[PDB]
C-alpha cells in the first residue's frame, strides 16, 4: 500500500508509548546420520559379485569416509551451538521473578517430562511390508546422536536460569548475581531510553510481557505451517533414501534388475556384460546420493554457525545489530530445544502513537549558540523542551545537556530563546 | 582397513564371520518323461509353409537322454538361456516347432535375417528366448514333397502362418486362370535327389521356445529334494530362485498360484516351497550393524562389541553362535559380567562405571568408553554416561 | 542464431517473477523513506525529520559533534553533490567496474552452450545421431550403440546440474551477505570496520 | 524413450533440482529487495 507523505523541514514527529513484542525464529542444526554398507547394498549375498567388485579399486572406501565425516560434523555442529557453558546451573523453584512469570520456559517440577511446556508443544507439532525393513535388509542404517533430549533440555535450563539470576555475565568470566528488574533496566538503558521507564511503568511493562508470551504459546498452537523449516529438513532426508531403495528395481539395459537371475541363466561371456551395466547404475545412484548429502550438509553447516552466532551474540548479550536479533530494538532472547533445531524468542521493543512538534536545531543567547548534547529541540506550543529520541520524556533547558560553539551568523534555522 | 595398526576408537566393520554350510535343493514331484519321441524320433516332417506347434506340459526333461542311440546334432544354438544351466530350471511354458528345410537354408532360422525361408516362409520375433536344433536327415527324406513359398508381395509377421494356395499376378492383384506370361504359381518344390551336393540336402529344424514367468512350473528338470533346514544360515535352490538367507516360518497370503514375493525394491522374501504348499519368509544371513571399539594394537589387544538395534536377549539368534569359531563364543551367548545394555545397543566385553567423566571414544546415546584397569589390577575397556559439566 | 539450438534441444529459460519496474518502486520507496525519515521505519512506525537532522545524528554516530555540520552544511552539501557527479563520470569511463555481474551472465551462457556442444560428440559408437544407428543396424547390436550415447548424455546431464547446485550455494552465500548489508548499512549504521 | 523410461527416476531428480534453485532465486531477490510493505511517494523536490 502507498503512504504518501512528500517533507516536513521544521517538524519532528516523536513516539509516545511502545510496545513488548515476542517474535520466533526458526533454524535448523543438524541433520540424520546414515551409514551405507556397500557389499549389502551393491551385490546382496552373491559371492561373484563380491569377487567382480573387488577389482573398481577403492570408491567404497571414499564413500564411507564422506558419510562418516558427515555424521562426525553432525554431532560437532550440536555441541557448538547448545554447549555454551561449563557449569549447569539449578533452575530456581520459584518461577516468578518480580512478576515476570517464566512459567513457560523452564521446566515444571510436577510434571514429569522434564521440558517446558513449550519445549513440549513443539516437540509434538513435529511429526516424521514396512519402509524402515526394506532399508537395513539393504545396508542402509541411521545412527543415533550422541547428545540425548534429556542433555539438550538441561543445557537450554541452564542457560535460561543463568541469564535469569545472573544476567548476561557468565559468557565472560564467572556469574555475578542481580535481580531481574535491574537487568531488564540496564538492558533499557542500553537501546537510549532512560531506565526511569522501566521502574515508573513496571507493572504494565510486566503484564504486556506474560500476555506476549502467552500469544506467542496460542499462536504456536493455531498455525501449523511455523516450523516448517525444520520439517523440511526431515522430509529431505527420509525422500532421499527411499529414493535409493527404489533404484534397486531398475535395470540399465540389462536382462533383469535380480542378479540371481542373471547369474542363474547366462554363462560367464554375456553374464559379465550383464552384470557390468548393473554395478556401474548402482555406483552412479550411490554417488549422486553421497554429492547431494555433501552439499545439503554444506547449507546445515552455514546455517549451525548462524545459530552459533544469534546465541552467542543475543542470548549472552545485547546487540546492536539492525535486525538482527528481532524486528524492533532488542532487549533479549531465549532459546528452545526442537528436533533437529533451535527456536529462538526475541523480546525487543516497538514505538508507537506518536505526535508531531515544531523544531529548531540550535537556541541563541548571548550572541553564542548552544546546541543539543543527547537530545532533539521542540516546541509544544508555549515552551522550547529537549527531548530523546525514542521516547517523549522533554527537559528544562538547562546549561548542563547543551553545549555552545561559536556564534549565531552561520547558524541556519536557530531561533530566539532565554535560558 | 587394509592395514596392521590401527588407532584407538570405534570402527563399522563388514560380516567376514558368517558363511553358508548347508543346501536345500526343494523341487516339485514329477516322474513323467517329456515325449523326447514322436518329436525327434518321429517318422513324418511337414513342410516349412505349414509347420506345426506342439506344447509339452508335466514332464520332467533331461537331456543326457538324447545322448544314447540318438543322432548328433549339426546346430545347438541358444540365445536366451545357455546350454549349461538346462538341467537346473524350471520353466513355465514350452512350445516346440518342427519344420524340415535344405542345408544352406539352415543358417536363416535365427533373429534379424532375410531371404525367402525368413520373410515369405517362418519369421522369429528379435528378442528371442529358446534353442534352436538342426540336423541332416537325407537318408530317410526323400522325393518331390516338400513345398516353400516362392512369390508373396508382403513379408510375414514373427509366429504367423500362410497356407493360401492362389494364383500370383506380377503387377497387381488377381490372376484366375494361369498360362499368362504374368501369373506365376506361388510354390516351388525342393528337389532331394540321391546324388545331389552338399547344401541342397534335407535337414530338420525343432525350435524350443521358452516362458519364465511369475506361474506354476511343468516342464522342470532332474534335481532331488534336501528337506527344509530352519534358523540357520543356508543355501537354497527352491525352484529355478537361487540366493542365499535364513527360513522362517510365516503367514502371509498368496493370490492362489503364485510363486514368491517381492518388495519395491525386488527382494524376494517369500517362496511357496511345494509338496508342503506353507509360506515360508527369507531374511538375509547377517544385517543390522556391529561395531568395534578398540584402545589401540599398540597399547592393548583387547576389543569391545556392540550391536546396534538389538536387545541383550536374541543376540544368539542375531549372530550365530552355532556357526561361529570358538574366539567369538566368548562374546554373544554367555555373560562373565560383559552384557551390558544401552540405549544405543548391546554392549559385549566391557564393564560399567558409575563415576562420570569426559568423552574418550563415544558410544551414543550418552554413553562413552574409555581403556583403564580396575580393582584387580587388569587393563579392560570401561563404558559411562557422559557428563555435561 | 545460438538460442534456436537451446530451445530445439529442451533447455528453456524462464523470466523472474519481479520486474524491473517493481524494483525501481522498491529501491525509490527505500530512498524517498530515508530521504524524508530517517532509519525510523526499519524499528517501527515511520517517524519524519529533516534530512540535516538525520545527517546530524550520523556526525553523532561517530564521535563527532553535529556542530560541524552547523559550521559547514554549504561545504558538506556541495562535496556530496560533486562526489555524485564524480561517480557518474567514473562509472561512465571505467568499464571494468560491473564485470562481477558481468561474469555471471557469461559464465551462465556458456554453460548452455556448452550442452548443446556435447551433442555432436558419438562416446564411441558408430555416429552422434540416433536415427543413423536405426536405420542401418539390428537391435542386438543396436542396444550396444544406444547404451553409450545414453549414458554419455546421461552424465553431462549430470554434470551441468552439479555445477549449478554448487553455483546457486555460492551465490546464495552472497545474497544473504546482500541482505544482511542492505538492513545494516542502509536501514541504520553499523560500527563494523570496513 | 521407451528404452529411458528403464533408467529409474534421474529425470524426475533433475528436475527437482533445478526448479528448487529457480525458487531460491526468487527467494533471494524478495529477501534483498522486498523488505518494506510501504511505498513512499517520490517528492516532488529532489533537493533538500
Ligand atoms: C494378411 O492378409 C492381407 C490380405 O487379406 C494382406 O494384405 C495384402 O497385402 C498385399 C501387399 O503385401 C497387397 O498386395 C498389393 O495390393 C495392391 C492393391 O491391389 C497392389 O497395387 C500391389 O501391387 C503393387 O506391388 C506389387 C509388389 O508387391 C507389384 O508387383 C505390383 O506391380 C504393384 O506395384 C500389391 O498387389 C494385397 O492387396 C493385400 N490384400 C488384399 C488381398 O487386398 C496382408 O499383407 C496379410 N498380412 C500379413 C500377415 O502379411
Ligand atoms: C501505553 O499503552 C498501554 C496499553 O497498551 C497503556 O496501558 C494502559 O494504561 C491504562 C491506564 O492509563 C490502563 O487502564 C490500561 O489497562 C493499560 N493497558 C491495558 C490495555 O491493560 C499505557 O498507559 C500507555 N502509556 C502511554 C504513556 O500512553
Ligand atoms: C540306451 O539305448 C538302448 C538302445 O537299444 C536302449 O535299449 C533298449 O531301450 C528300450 C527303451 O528304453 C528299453 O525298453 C529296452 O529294455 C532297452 N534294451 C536294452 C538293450 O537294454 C537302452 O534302454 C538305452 N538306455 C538308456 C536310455 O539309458
Ligand atoms: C523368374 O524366373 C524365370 C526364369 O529365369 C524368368 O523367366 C520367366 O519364366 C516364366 C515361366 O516360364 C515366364 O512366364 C516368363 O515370361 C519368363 N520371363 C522372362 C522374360 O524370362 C522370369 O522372368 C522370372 N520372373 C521374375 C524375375 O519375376
Ligand atoms: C508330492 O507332493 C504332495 C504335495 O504337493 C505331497 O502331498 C502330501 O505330502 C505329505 C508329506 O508328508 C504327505 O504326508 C501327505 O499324505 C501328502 N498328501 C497327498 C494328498 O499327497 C505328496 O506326499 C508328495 N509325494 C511325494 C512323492 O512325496
Ligand atoms: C542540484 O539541484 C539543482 C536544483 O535545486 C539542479 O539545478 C538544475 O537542475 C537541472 C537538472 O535537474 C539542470 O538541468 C539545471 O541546469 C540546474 N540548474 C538550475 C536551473 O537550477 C542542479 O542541476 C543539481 N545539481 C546536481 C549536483 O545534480
Ligand atoms: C523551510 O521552508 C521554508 C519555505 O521554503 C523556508 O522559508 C525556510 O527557511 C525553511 N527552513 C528550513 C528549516 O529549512
Ligand atoms: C506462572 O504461570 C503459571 C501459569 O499461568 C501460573 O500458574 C503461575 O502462578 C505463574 N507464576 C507466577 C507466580 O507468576
Ligand atoms: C500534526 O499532524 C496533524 C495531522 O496532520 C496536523 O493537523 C497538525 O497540524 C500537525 N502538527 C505539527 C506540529 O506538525
Ligand atoms: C504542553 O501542552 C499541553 C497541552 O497539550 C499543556 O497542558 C502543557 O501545559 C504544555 N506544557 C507546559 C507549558 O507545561
Ligand atoms: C527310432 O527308434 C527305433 C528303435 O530304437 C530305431 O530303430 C530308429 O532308428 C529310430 N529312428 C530315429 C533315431 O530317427
Ligand atoms: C528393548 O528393551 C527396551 C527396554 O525394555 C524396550 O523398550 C524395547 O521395546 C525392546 N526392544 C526389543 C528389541 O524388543
Amino acid at each position: 500500500e502507498d503512504q504518501s507523505v512528500a517533507y516536513s523541514n521544521n517538524s519532528i514527529a516523536i513516539p509516545t508509548n511502545f510496545s513488548i513484542s515476542v517474535t520466533t525464529e526458526v533454524l535448523p542444526v543438524s541433520m540424520t546420520k546414515t551409514s551405507v554398507d556397500c557389499n549389502m547394498y551393491i551385490c546382496g549375498d552373491s559371492t561373484e559379485c563380491s569377487n567382480l567388485l573387488l577389482q573398481y579399486g577403492s570408491f567404497c572406501t571414499q564413500l564411507n569416509r564422506a558419510l562418516s565425516g558427515i555424521a562426525v560434523e553432525q554431532d560437532r555442529n550440536t555441541r557448538d551451538v547448545f554447549a555454551q557453558t561449563k557449569t549447569i546451573y539449578k533452575t530456581p523453584n520459584i518461577k516468578d521473578f518480580g512478576g515476570f512469570n517464566f512459567s513457560q520456559i523452564l521446566p515444571d517440577p510436577g510434571k514429569p517430562s522434564q521440558r517446558s511446556p513449550i519445549e513440549d508443544l513443539l516437540y509434538n507439532k513435529v511429526t516424521l511390508r514396512d519402509l524402515i525393513c526394506a532399508q537395513k535388509f539393504n545396508g542402509l542404517t541411521v545412527l543415533p546422536p550422541l547428545l540425548t533430549d534429556d542433555m539438550i533440555a538441561a543445557y537450554t535450563a541452564a542457560l535460561i536460569s543463568g541469564t535469569a539470576t545472573a544476567g548476561y555475565t557468565f559468557g565472560a568470566g564467572p556469574a555475578l548475581q542481580i535481580p531481574f528488574p535491574m537487568q531488564m533496566a540496564y538492558r533499557f538503558n542500553g537501546i537510549g531510553v532512560t531506565q526511569n521507564v522501566l521502574y515508573e511503568n513496571q507493572k504494565q511493562i510486566a503484564n504486556q510481557f506474560n500476555k506476549a508470551i502467552s500469544q506467542i504459546q496460542d499462536s504456536l498452537t493455531t498455525t501449523p505451517t511455523a516450523l516448517g523449516k525444520l520439517q523440511d529438513v526431515i522430509n529431505q532426508n527420509a525422500a532421499a533414501l527411499n529414493t535409493l531403495v527404489k533404484q534397486l528395481s531398475s535395470n540399465f539395459g540389462a536382462i533383469s534388475s535380480v542378479l540371481n537371475d542373471i547369474l542363474s541363466r547366462l554363462d560367464p561371456p554375456e553374464a559379465e556384460v550383464q552384470i557390468d551395466r548393473l554395478i556401474t547404475g548402482r555406483l552412479q545412484s550411490l554417488q549422486t546420493y553421497v554429492t547431494q548429502q555433501l552439499i545439503r550438509a554444506a547449507e546445515i553447516r552455514a546455517s549451525a554457525n548462524l545459530a552459533a552466532t544469534k546465541m552467542s551474540e543475543c542470548v549472552l548479550g545485547q546487540s546492536k545489530r539492525v535486525d538482527f536479533c528481532g524486528k524492533g530494538y532488542h532487549l533479549m532472547s531465549f532459546p528452545q530445544a526442537a528436533p533437529h533445531g533451535v527456536v529462538f524468542l526475541h523480546v525487543t521493543y516497538v514505538p508507537s502513537e506518536q505526535k508531531n512538534f515544531t523544531t529548531a536545531p540550535a537556541i541563541c543567547h548571548n550572541g553564542k549558540a548552544y546546541f543539543p548534547k543527547e537530545g532533539v529541540f521542540v516546541m509544544n506550543g508555549t515552551h522550547w523542551f529537549i527531548t530523546q529520541r525514542n521516547f517523549y520524556s522533554p527537559q528544562v533547558i538547562t546549561t548542563d545537556n547543551t553545549f555552545e560553539s561559536g556564534t549565531c551568523d552561520v547558524v541556519i534555522g536557530i531561533v530566539n530563546n532565554t535560558v | 582397513t587394509k592395514s596392521f595398526s590401527v588407532e584407538k576408537g570405534i570402527y563399522q566393520t563388514s560380516n567376514f564371520r558368517v558363511s553358508p554350510s548347508t543346501e536345500v535343493v526343494r523341487f516339485p514331484n514329477i516322474t513323467n518323461l517329456c515325449p523326447f519321441g514322436q518329436v525327434f524320433n518321429a517318422s513324418t516332417f511337414p513342410s516349412v509353409y505349414a509347420w506345426g506347434r506342439m506344447r509339452i506340459s508335466d514332464c520332467v526333461a533331461d537331456y543326457s537322454v538324447l545322448y544314447n542311440s540318438t543322432s548328433s546334432f549339426s546346430t545347438f544354438k541358444c540365445y536366451g538361456v545357455s546350454p549349461t544351466k538346462l538341467n537346473d530350471l524350471c520353466f513355465s511354458s514350452v512350445y516346440a516347432d518342427y519344420f524340415v528345410v535344405k542345408g544352406d537354408d539352415v543358417r536363416q532360422i535365427a533373429p534379424a535375417q532375410t531371404g525367402v525361408i525368413a520373410d515369405y516362409n517362418y519369421k522369429l520375433p528379435d528378442d528371442f528366448t529358446g534353442c534352436v536344433l538342426a540336423w541332416n536327415t537325407k537318408s530317410i527324406d526323400k522325393g518331390q514333397g516338400f513345398y516353400y513359398r516362392l512369390f508373396r508381395h508382403g513379408k510375414i509377421k514373427p509366429y504367423e502362418r500362410d497356407t493360401s494356395n492362389v494364383p500370383y499376378n506380377a503387377q497387381g492383384g488377381t490372376c484366375t486362370d494361369t498360362s499368362q506370361l504374368n501369373c506365376y504359381q506361388p510354390l516351388k518344390s525342393y528337389d532331394f535327389t540321391d546324388t545331389v551336393g552338399v547344401g541342397y540336402q534335407p535337414y530338420r529344424v525343432v525350435v524350443l521356445s521358452f516362458e519364465l514367468l511369475n506361474a506354476p512350473a511343468t516342464v522342470c528338470g532332474p534335481k532331488q529334494s534336501t528337506e527344509l533346514v530352519k534358523n540357520k544360515c543356508v543355501n537354497f535352490n527352491f525352484n529355478g530362485l537361487t540366493g542365499t538367507g535364513v527360513l522362517t516360518e510365516s503367514t502371509k497370503r498368496f493370490q492362489s498360484f503364485q510363486q514368491f514375493g517381492r518388495d519395491i525394491s525386488d527382494f524376494t522374501d517369500s517362496v511357496r516351497d511345494p509338496k508342503t504348499l506353507e509360506i515360508l519368509d527369507i531374511s538375509p544371513c547377517s544385517y543390522g550393524g556391529v561395531s568395534v571399539i578398540t584402545p589401540g594394537t599398540n597399547a592393548s589387544n583387547v576389543v569391545a562389541v556392540l550391536y546396534q538395534d538389538v536387545n541383550c536377549t536374541d543376540v544368539p539368534t542375531m549372530l550365530h553362535t552355532e556357526q561361529v569359531a570358538h574366539d567369538w563364543r566368548v562374546y554373544a551367548v554367555n555373560t562373565d559380567g560383559n552384557m551390558f545394555q544401552t540405549q544405543a545397543g548391546c554392549l559385549v566385553g566391557a564393564t560399567y562405571e558409575n563415576t562420570s567423566y569426559e568423552c574418550d571414544i563415544p558410544i551414543g546415546a550418552g554413553v562413552c568408553a574409555k581403556f583403564g584397569s580396575t580393582k584387580t589390577r587388569q587393563q579392560s575397556i570401561l563404558a559411562y554416561t557422559m557428563s555435561i559439566g
